[PDB]
């Protein structure tokens, strides 16, 4: 469309955003669809019973506080949005230690539709913890989980 | 609107309202219920006299500003609004650089119910001592603590 | 609340990059030591590990408050909103204080603007070890403090009478080493930016 | 050999001061405590203290009888106070590691002799 | 003062800006005229199929909101001015775990 | 009079631009160095650097800073370098390094009458130095800061 029109379309729907509260705060549960790229799996340890895992981690959900319209298209906004926008508070049980890339930015990425979709995506890193049981090995196989 | 109800009764909860101050100051005592629940009992390390344990630490304690009265009894909010408010400041007397976990949000989580009790669950990583008897190695067995509370606070 | 309008009237007009008696006389910094373990001695890097509970006493006249509470005993929230004095320690290879839960930190305010400031830390300190005697060789090893940016015409470091308070000494990570005692000084240092007061601890 | 030699006072009307002291060991890591046997055979914990220095108590003696320790001197002293004729019992210094303990009598390894305290209205 | 005007200028260029959006956002493409001067290739690390570089990355490109006229035609601002304006958010496809050096 | 110090320092940093270096249009801004080396620590063959702590301490001018009716060098909290502009000041053979951070950020500000801005920092710093092993253990090496 236009600069100034996307630009008052943004601003309209962050004004009264109210990040503290989920989607639908008293209504059904928002449903969060999640999808995975593995980028590189690095190091399977046994002396640390862990392995490290590279991803691209994509959330997807509907806010309908984001919807809008007369702008045919979907906006890909800034990474510095989502610390303005609601987002789930996904989490790996079995993380020891994890990030997000930050070169050249936060390695984060936030896309917006018309009808109030979100995507959201991240760069991660994490070490993950797995239990290896050694009684066959080094002629064994290993059961490696995120969860 | 559904979620406007719920805007103006944060504001309001928030309006006036100072973290600086334990709840009930200058009228009684703040009893804050405590408990762990530990998701994997880390490796001990033997070199460093060390032990490393995730626990979901639960702490929940009574707060009469934060009452409140609206459609659910329970507010689930976002962990980010636990800044806002006053929590205590617990601390574990026997630890050694643990690490809150922050992927991919705060792993935290705040509750607040409609008579101001208020529960507050964090997720971390606690590396604590464990001073080791190595005079009976290999045959020896330890009591590693876990010793926590706050630290401002008196009794 | 009471403490609120308190609290409120003390940051009121506040300047807190503004030390108390900016032009009047230096500032008397107390200084007070609880050493909870003198971690492992590293012999390879020349260094020592110490976890301390570190207190600091000072008086600022804009935190004169006159009511029936004799003492506002706060926690970490204020200490960024205060003055406080920027001790470092000199001899410090890698240092850090504590965050979990909350940053370990303790601040009181009595009515007659005395002002105590605690933190929790921990500090790999270096010692220059010399070895021609190891294995029968004794040391002893420094953890030196002193104000990064104020002379001593600015601020000035007292050890308080129980300056340095230990607990079970021997039950301590030295695998290598036994804890003989521990002594106190201070020191006037010159450098570029001026004279400095230093105050050093030996174990 | 080692012992735990404990000194106060045995006859009283008030306050008093037991203390007991060790040597002989390397091993420091020990949670020193207090056990009571009165007329009928049972040990009952009275109060014991930490390497960090943190003082676990009985629900019976919370808030009359505190425990405190000087680890240079490597001795543990209990301060008795608001003394009743039922407290009449003869009271013994242990010390060990707490393991599936730190309140049972059976994880500590060192007893003393005892020593004996009265109560007289 | 001389500086007040280049204050003013900042201000202006500034002012009803939005670094949430792209330059020519739904109208046009941003082209990014990028290049590399390596300052020093890293060692490589055979055990984690690894290697390090360390690299002055510049990046160019136009945005139109951002024109001005002035005494003096570029203005050499300081890095503070990079965070209040869109930038490129270029990433590294096969980094691990790289470092963006801010000292001092 | 403390009052007056404060209402003076107010006066400097009201209508601050950080943006804009000390004299943007005008000529350069002279910046004197000096450094104070605490210790060398880890001179490594097998990672081919060395590190280094040291307080780096820069001198330069602002005019804009410049105050009058107070005899004194104004030491200023540290919290206010982040309120006023500093050289872009870096080591180009830096590998890893971190300005110091306990009780405070050891960093320091100091304001003279005249506008003169003394900038202080403890840095730790490993910085690259490739070495010539083939006279090794007899060999002489050559580290550089840049
Ligand atoms: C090069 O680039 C580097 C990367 O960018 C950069 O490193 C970063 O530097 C900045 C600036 O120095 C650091 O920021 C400060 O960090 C202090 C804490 O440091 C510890 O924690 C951080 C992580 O911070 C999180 O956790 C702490 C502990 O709980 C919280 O206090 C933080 O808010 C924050 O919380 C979030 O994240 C948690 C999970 O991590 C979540 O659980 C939580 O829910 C939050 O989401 C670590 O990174 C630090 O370690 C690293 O750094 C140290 C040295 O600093 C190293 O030794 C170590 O090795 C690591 O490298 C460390 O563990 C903050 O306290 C500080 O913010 C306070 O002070 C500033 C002062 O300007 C205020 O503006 C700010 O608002 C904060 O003050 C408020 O709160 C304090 C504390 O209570 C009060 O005392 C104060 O008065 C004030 O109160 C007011 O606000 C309150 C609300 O905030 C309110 O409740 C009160 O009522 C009142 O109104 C500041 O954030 C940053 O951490 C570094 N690291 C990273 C990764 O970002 C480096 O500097 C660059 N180098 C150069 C040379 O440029
Ligand atoms: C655990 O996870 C959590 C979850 O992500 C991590 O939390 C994130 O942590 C970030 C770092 O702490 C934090 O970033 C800062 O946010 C502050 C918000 O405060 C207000 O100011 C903004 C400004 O308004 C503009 O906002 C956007 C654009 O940004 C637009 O809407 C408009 O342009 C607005 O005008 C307000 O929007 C807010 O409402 C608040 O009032 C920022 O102030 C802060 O700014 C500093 O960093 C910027 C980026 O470098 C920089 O451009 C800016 O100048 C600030 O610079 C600081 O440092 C310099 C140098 O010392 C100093 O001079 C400045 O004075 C200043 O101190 C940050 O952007 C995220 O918000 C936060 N996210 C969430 C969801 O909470 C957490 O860190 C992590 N823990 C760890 C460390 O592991
Ligand atoms: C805004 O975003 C949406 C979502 O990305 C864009 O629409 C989507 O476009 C893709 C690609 O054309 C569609 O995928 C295809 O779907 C068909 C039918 O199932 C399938 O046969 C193809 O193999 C492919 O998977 C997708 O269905 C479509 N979905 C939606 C929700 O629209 C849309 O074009 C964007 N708008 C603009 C103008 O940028
Ligand atoms: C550290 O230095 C202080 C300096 O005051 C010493 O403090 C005095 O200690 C003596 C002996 O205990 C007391 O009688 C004094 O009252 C203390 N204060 C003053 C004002 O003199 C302290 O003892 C030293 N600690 C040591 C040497 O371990
Ligand atoms: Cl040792």
């Amino acid at each position: 469309g236009n600069m100034s029109f996307v630009k008052e379309t943004v601003d309209k729907l962050l004004k009264g955003y109210d990040i503290r509260l989920r989607p639908d705060f008293g209504g059904p549960p928002v449903c969060v669809g999640m999808n995975i790229d593995i980028a590189s799996i690095d190091m399977v340890s046994e002396v640390n019973m862990d392995y490290t895992l590279t991803m691209y981690f994509q959330q997807y959900w509907r806010d309908k506080r984001l919807a809008y319209s007369g702008i045919p298209l979907n906006l890909t906004l800034d990474n510095r949005v989502a610390d303005q926008l609601w987002v789930p508070d996904t989490y790996f049980l079995n993380d020891k230690k994890s990030f997000v890339h930050g070169v050249t930015v936060k390695n984060r990425m936030i896309r917006l539709h018309p009808d109030g979709t979100v995507l959201y995506g991240l760069r991660i890193t994490t070490t993950a913890a797995c239990m290896m049981d050694l009684r066959r090995y080094p002629l064994d196989e290993q059961n490696c989980t995120l969860e | 609107d559904n979620t406007t109800v719920f805007t103006r009764i944060l504001d309001r909860l928030l309006d006036g309202y100072d973290n600086r101050l334990r709840p009930g100051l200058g009228e009684r005592v703040t009893e804050v219920k405590t408990d762990i629940f530990v998701t994997s009992f880390g490796p001990v390390s033997d070199h460093d006299m060390e032990y490393t344990i995730d626990v979901f630490f639960r702490q929940s304690w009574k707060d009469e500003r934060l009452k409140f009265k609206g459609p659910m009894t329970v507010l689930r909010l976002n962990n980010l609004m636990a800044s806002k408010i006053w929590t205590p400041d617990t601390f574990f007397h026997n630890g050694k650089k643990s690490v809150a976990h922050n992927m991919t949000m705060p792993n935290k989580l705040l509750r607040i119910t409609e008579d101001g009790t208020l529960l507050y669950t964090m997720r971390l990583t606690v590396r604590a001592e464990c001073p080791m008897h190595l005079e009976d190695f290999p045959m020896d067995a330890h009591a590693c603590p876990l010793k926590f509370g706050s630290y401002a606070y008196t009794r | 609340g009471d403490v609120t309008v308190i609290l409120n009237n003390l940051l009121e007009g506040y300047d807190n990059k503004l030390r108390p008696d900016i032009g009047v006389k230096p500032t008397l910094i107390h200084t007070d030591m609880y050493v909870n373990s003198i971690g492992p001695v590293n012999a390879i890097n020349m260094e020592y590990t110490i976890d301390i509970f570190f207190a600091q006493t000072w008086y600022d006249r804009r935190l004169k408050f006159n009511s029936t509470i004799k003492v506002l005993r706060l926690n970490s929230n204020m200490v960024g909103k205060i003055w406080i004095p920027d001790t470092f320690f000199r001899n410090s290879k890698k240092a850090d204080a504590h965050w979990i839960t909350t940053p370990n930190r303790m601040l009181r305010i009595w009515n007659d603007g005395r002002v105590l400031y605690t933190l929790r830390l921990t500090i790999d300190a270096e010692c220059q070890l010399q070895l021609h005697n190891f294995p029968m060789d004794e040391h002893s090893c420094p953890l030196e403090f002193s104000s990064y940016g104020y002379p001593r015409e600015e601020i000035v470091y007292q050890w308080k009478r129980s300056s340095v308070e230990v607990g079970d000494t021997r039950s301590w990570r030295l695998y290598q080493f036994s804890f003989v005692g521990l002594r106190n000084t201070t020191e006037v240092v010159k450098t570029t930016s001026g004279d400095y007061v230093v105050m050093s601890v030996y174990f | 050999q080692v012992q735990l030699q404990e000194s106060g006072g045995g006859l009283v009307q008030g306050s008093l001061r037991v203390s007991c002291a060790a040597s002989g060991r390397t091993f420091t890591t020990y949670i020193m405590a207090w056990f009571r046997q009165a007329p009928g055979k049972e040990r009952e914990f009275l109060a014991a203290m930490d390497q960090g220095r943190i003082q676990y108590y009985g629900d019976s003696v919370r808030g009359r009888f505190t425990i405190s320790r000087d680890y240079a001197k490597n001795s543990v002293d209990l301060q008795l106070d608001g003394l009743r004729p039922e407290d009449t019992a003869v009271y013994y210094c242990a010390a060990g590691a707490g393991f599936w303990g730190l309140r049972t009598a059976s994880s500590y390894h060192y007893w003393g002799q005892g020593t004996q305290v009265t109560v007289s209205s």
